[PDB]
């Protein structure tokens, strides 16, 4: 019902998600298993202008 | 005095890879409530069903229905849904008051409370304060 | 009296007052709660007593 | 391990489509992400189950 | 000491004839989100309009019948709950109540 991360991307060390992202895996974590939010996009010229 | 704030600020935003840990500090935020303000909630949401069943009695062709009605309806409705998960929000403590006993048997932890959540749901969808009794005596039998 | 290290460690010790540290040693004690200067002291007194 | 995803993944989608407050569904797709982490490599993040 | 098991399901075992089958038809079905599915079924055998499909959904016969599309209610609202409990006369009560209070509270 709502898409998951396979463990194997995550958790490993180095975490390939945290990687192909550039996160820090340790808020990598609160970002996957809902600890912490995340602004995921913006609208840069609204804001702007 | 403010110093140990920052013990208490920098604790709380820790690690805690417990799940449990984290959704007990998670339901941990809203505050209980007394009788009263059950009561009030109750009549919110009661008002909020209303709101809405004549939103869609209005839903087939019963009125050109005017701005200000529309307005302070919708805030009728919206009110009543909020009140209804404040009520959840409220309670989710005491659904884990139990769920805390049955443990230890067959399921996890977290499975029992989301459970007893569910039931709580059931609990305070078909809860009455007419009666006048307290929220948690009827509660429990659902939980 | 005779204690060098003792002394050493008493002079960087960088923490004065009782409850000064026992909120330290709390704090430690579990990383992740609030603590009651006052009432960990029993959890002191019992750990090992 | 597979029964308590479908379990984990039945009480989500009933929560969805019951409406439910935001707390106690993000509780439920962290347990959901936690079943399936379980499922794949287990107790590789937390306590093994 | 020995102890042996047994999956609930027989082993039949004649010669897998390629040659002598009974003939059957093909249905294809498709499902709501415009997936083609098909399915061979025996030849003498009614094609059931609904199916559930390899996809998960629901699965419709290709082609035209509705003979039912739900025939069924929903199963109890948080307004029945209410209902069954209250009067009309009450829940006007409690709404119109409501309405005083945002005005008053609002707009003075």
């Amino acid at each position: 019902a709502a898409p998951v991360t396979h463990i194997w991307y995550f958790k490993g060390v180095p975490s390939r998600l945290g990687y192909l992202l550039d996160l820090a895996p340790k808020d990598l974590e609160k970002i996957i298993y809902f600890a912490a939010y995340v602004i995921t996009s913006v609208d840069e010229e609204m804001r702007h202008n | 005095s403010e110093a140990l704030r920052q013990a208490r600020k920098d604790a709380e935003l820790t690690a805690s890879a417990d799940s449990v840990r984290a959704y007990l500090k998670q339901i941990g935020k809203v505050a209980l409530l007394n009788a009263e303000e059950e009561v009030e909630l109750a009549k919110r949401i009661e008002a909020g069903l209303y709101a809405t069943q004549l939103m869609t009695e209005l839903s087939e062709r019963g009125e050109k229905l005017p701005a200000a009605q529309r307005r302070d309806m919708m805030w009728i409705c919206r009110d009543g849904d909020r009140a209804k998960n404040h009520l959840l929000e409220a309670n989710l403590r005491l659904v884990v008051s139990l769920a805390k006993r049955y443990t230890g048997r067959g399921m996890a932890f977290l499975d029992l409370i989301q459970e007893g959540n569910l039931g709580l749901i059931r609990a305070v969808e078909k809860f009455d304060y007419t009666k006048g009794y307290k929220f948690s005596t009827y509660a429990t039998w659902w939980i | 009296g005779f204690s060098e290290i003792m002394r050493s460690t008493l002079e960087k010790d960088n923490t004065v007052g009782t409850d000064e540290a026992l909120l330290d040693i709390y704090r430690k004690l579990r990383p992740g709660e609030p603590p009651t200067k006052e009432s960990a002291q029993t959890l002191l007194e019992n750990l090992f007593f | 391990l597979y029964r308590r995803v479908i379990n984990r993944n039945n009480r989500l989608k009933r929560l969805i489509d019951l409406g439910a407050p935001e707390i106690i569904v993000n509780n439920e797709k962290r347990m959901l992400q936690e079943s399936v982490d379980a499922l794949f490599d287990n107790g590789r993040r937390g306590r093994p189950v | 000491r020995v102890l042996r098991g047994s999956r609930l399901g027989a082993v039949s075992y004649e010669t897998d004839r390629n040659h002598d089958l009974a003939p059957r038809q093909i249905a294809r079905y498709r499902t709501d989100n415009g997936e083609e599915f098909e399915v061979p079924f025996a030849d003498d055998a009614e094609i059931p309009g609904t199916w559930l499909c390899r996809n998960g959904m629901e699965g419709t016969l290709i082609e035209g019948d509705l003979p039912e599309p739900k025939k069924v209610k929903p199963p109890r609202t948080h307004w029945d709950m209410l209902l069954e409990r209250r009067s009309i006369e009450e829940l006007e009560e409690l709404l119109k109540e409501r309405l005083e209070l945002i005005r008053s509270r609002r707009r003075g």
